């Protein structure tokens, strides 16, 4: 895959 | 007697974490003095990632296009700025529940507690290793960038991670306080993927002794073994050598339990050569390698169970 | 993604701990308002626990005979009484950090954080459960006596053990906080042994749907069974009987990833039958019962990894 | 064995 940032929206 | 994977009390560090927003994105800051310290993605919408430019996207904005929130309070941003892959973002009130604290950049194989925090609300405490590929094996969602790792140490706050993404493999990634990743990954949407890992021998050895301080003798035999000797076989299992520097530091263990190094080293040879058959150590089917000697000494008695 | 034993974060509890000492004892007591709870074990010198009558022992003292420290401050206590198995000490000052908080007796299998304290300072945080025979594999040394564990909702901290004693097996026996004990130990040094355990069958199936939820399907089968049958097995592998209530509780994981409850019972009967063959679910060689459904949902993304 | 009550000195 890609990676995953995990901010929030 | 009992031994659980423990994290540090955590009250020092929920007393720090507030929320930043940078346009749509939202992510937990740590706010000492009056400095709040959060992932430099902040910034970014999702299509900034594929390439980003920070300094060309960090020079666009001001210090108004940030919102820091402390629970129930607003932060003014009066200043910012880059450093590595953290923004530090000044603000007009010092908090006055900064614990005494550094920034500490660790070494593979080191503890550390991590404070999970959702939209700057502290959620939960677990407690985990820098593994030697230099990822984490957390436990992280969406909203989670921006949660800190840390250890305490008489009332000093060290904090040695900050969170930033989730790799393919579930693990996770991020930077000390001061930006620098752990390991070789960017904050960039683009393939990055785990090393190979390895298990950390002198941690497994630390926890052998646990088993001995708390009363448990099993695994134990009545071979010895040299570190050369020990080195190959861990070689073939893919655990990572041990150093003269490690068996050191496993002395006052060593001492506490009569169990010399070397011969603690023979009994974990001999647990990777037939496996545990059916038996467990410290509640554990497997060798856990997530307690550093010092976690050890730190959770045991110092009077062992003979 | 991840799964970890997580604690709730610990800071609203450790700002209740304060130091009580009567005599030549010293423990640990939670301060909520202006009232100070420990065990009354405080008031016993190691003679007087091999046949106590605390109600006789307890006569026989006066508020000044305690005293209490919380941090760099002497409380001065103002009344006393006993609760069961708790004293309760009337204190001049309210504790400013008092959080939101209840005290509850919870159901074996239920699990909780507990914050181990040695002299009133908190020293570590981890997750354990009330295990069916009423212990708890806890970790605790002398001094720790007055630990508490708890869960927290909504800033609401909920107490549901205080820390009394270790029994032979090393693991650890305590009193909600108002003083009863779980299970049928008692404050008295005489024989006593935790009875024989049982596998937490519904937390393990909890903790099945967490490894289904980021993303493991390994185990699974195209089999189904009816509560009946399992239990049947269940009750050959020492798992408790699992309930029409527990496939209730289970529903929302169930809904959430697609597998009907008497399908992963399924699932589960089979991994008793024929054990793991060398694979691990989350990282364990063996099956998880110290998560319940409740701390899966609460741990676990509401998305699943499909 | 007995028990082991775990208040301090």
């Amino acid at each position: 895959s890609g990676v995953t940032f995990q901010s929030a929206v | 007697s009992g031994f659980r994977k423990m994290a540090f009390p955590s009250g020092k560090v929920e007393g720090c974490m507030v929320q930043v927003t940078c346009g749509t994105t939202t992510l937990n800051g740590l706010w000492l003095d009056d400095v709040v310290y959060c992932p430099r993605a902040v910034i970014c919408t999702s299509e900034d990632m594929l390439n980003p430019n920070y300094e060309d996207l960090l020079i666009r904005k001001s210090n108004h296009n940030f919102l820091v929130q402390a629970g129930n309070v607003q932060l003014r941003v009066i200043g910012h700025s880059m450093q590595n892959c953290v923004l530090k973002l000044k603000v007009d009130t010092a908090n006055p529940k900064t614990p005494k604290y550094k920034f500490v950049r660790i070494q593979p194989g080191q503890t550390f507690s991590v404070l999970a925090c959702y939209n700057g609300s502290p959620s939960g405490v677990y407690q985990c290793a820098m593994r030697p590929n230099f990822t984490i094996k957390g436990s992280f969602l969406n909203g989670s960038c921006g949660s800190v790792g840390f250890n305490i140490d008489y009332d000093c706050v060290s904090f040695c991670y900050m969170h930033h993404m989730e790799l393919p493999t579930g693990v996770h990634a991020g930077t000390d306080l001061e930006g620098n990743f752990y390991g070789p990954f960017v904050d960039r949407q683009t393939a990055q993927a785990a090393g190979t890992d390895t298990t950390i021998t002198v941690n497994v050895l630390a926890w052998l002794y646990a088993a001995v301080i708390n009363g448990d003798r099993w695994f134990l035999n009545r071979f010895t073994t040299t570190l050369n000797d020990f080195n190959l076989v861990a070689m073939k299992y893919n655990y990572e050598p041990l150093t003269q520097d490690h068996v050191d530091i496993l002395g006052p263990l060593s001492a506490q339990t009569g169990i010399a190094v070397l011969d603690m080293c023979a009994s974990l040879k001999e647990l990777l050569q037939n496996g545990m058959n059916g038996r467990t150590i410290l509640g554990s089917a497997l060798l856990e390698d997530e307690f550093t000697p010092f976690d050890v000494v730190r959770q045991c008695s110092g009077v062992t169970f003979q």
